[PDB]
């Protein structure tokens, strides 16, 4: 019951409601129907302050949904540079793979987030990492036409 | 976007190389027809 209210508080960005639910002992790793925990919703919508409150109360930074996607995949794919730094600081897996072999580096490369790619690579992202189709982060840059990104990937 | 249209895969060659739409055509945003050209007092303008 309390974990369901925490999922809606983290999605709507209600920073005050999250801390009240945490005091009542809500489940920090409560997943919905698709396997998304409150940390997945905070990283998807872009609530940096909620990501910090969740991780402080011992939330799983490497939590995965019904398709192996982690909160770091959602923060890199949707251009949340501040959230990627906070997640990687709390011990997130920079080489995390979903059910398709897609890493957060692949998601940041396809959307042209040059700032996130730099942060991910600084934390030890695998440049030669391949998905189920054998495509690396460099293969995405040359196909999309991003000359600035292909420069960073050598 | 034009970038998404440019990376449309037409064919894959025997050597593994890919032939994209941008390799055989110029991709750009341009009017449906280039027939009408209006000018207000000599300066480029549109109208209704």
């Amino acid at each position: 019951d309390l974990g369901k209210k925490l999922l809606e508080a983290a999605r709507a960005g209600r920073d005050d409601e999250v801390r009240i639910l945490m005091a009542n002992g809500a489940d920090v790793n409560a997943a919905d129907v698709v396997g998304w925990t409150p940390l997945h919703l905070a990283a998807y919508w872009g609530h940096l302050e909620i990501v910090e409150v969740l991780l402080k109360n011992g939330a799983d930074v490497n939590a995965y949904d019904t398709l192996g996607s982690t909160p770091l995949h959602l923060a890199a794919h949707f251009g949340h540079l501040e959230i990627v730094e906070v997640l990687l600081k709390n011990g997130a897996d920079v080489n995390a793979k979903d059910d398709n072999g897609i890493t957060p580096l692949h998601l940041a490369a396809n959307r042209g987030h040059l700032e996130i790619v730099e942060v991910l690579l600084k934390y030890g992202a695998d440049v030669n990492a391949q998905d189920k189709f054998g495509k690396t982060a460099f293969d995405i840059s040359i196909n999309n036409g991003n000359e600035d990104l292909a420069e960073i990937l050598q | 976007s034009t970038e998404e249209f440019g990376k449309i895969l037409l064919k894959v060659n025997q050597d593994g190389s890919r032939v994209l739409l941008r390799d055989v055509a110029k991709i750009e945003l341009g009017g449906e027809n280039y027939d009408i050209i209006a000018e207000f007092n000599g300066q480029p303008a549109s109208g209704l």
